[PDB]
């Protein structure tokens, strides 16, 4: 009558990566030293967001 | 059903006693029970085709 080939059976799941790994937002200063001046000064900070399930970075 | 023994008696299928074939009267009867052992192929799909046995008398007294 009718032989099966019994492979109508399926499951289904789905992925995304819909963000980069890291997020950087600046909030640096500024250097102003006299002309032929030396000296040091503190610019500022970066913050550098860290994303899901990520735990070690490597950056240039 | 005119003796001691077979008083008001009956006889059923074994382990199926609402099945009665004789009550109180003198008829000969054999009950040939069936029981089937099987392997279905595998991914075969059936609907209704007949499983036919047949019976030949060989010899009697
Ligand atoms: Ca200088
Ligand atoms: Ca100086
Ligand atoms: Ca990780
Ligand atoms: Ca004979």
């Amino acid at each position: 009558t009718t032989q099966s080939p019994l492979n109508s059976f399926y499951a289904t799941g789905t992925a995304q990566a819909v963000s980069e790994p890291i997020d950087v937002e600046s909030h640096l200063g500024s250097i102003t030293p006299a002309a032929g001046a030396q000296g040091s000064d503190d610019i500022g900070y970066a913050i550098v967001w860290i994303k899901d399930q990520v735990n070690d970075v490597k950056l240039k | 059903p005119d003796k001691t023994g077979y008083t008001n008696t009956s006889i059923w299928v074994p382990g199926e006693p609402d099945k009665i074939i004789v009550y109180n009267e003198t008829k000969p009867v054999a009950i040939l029970n069936f029981k089937a052992f099987y392997e279905a192929k595998e991914g075969m799909l059936f609907d209704s085709l007949p499983v036919i046995f047949n019976f030949q008398v060989l010899q009697v007294g």
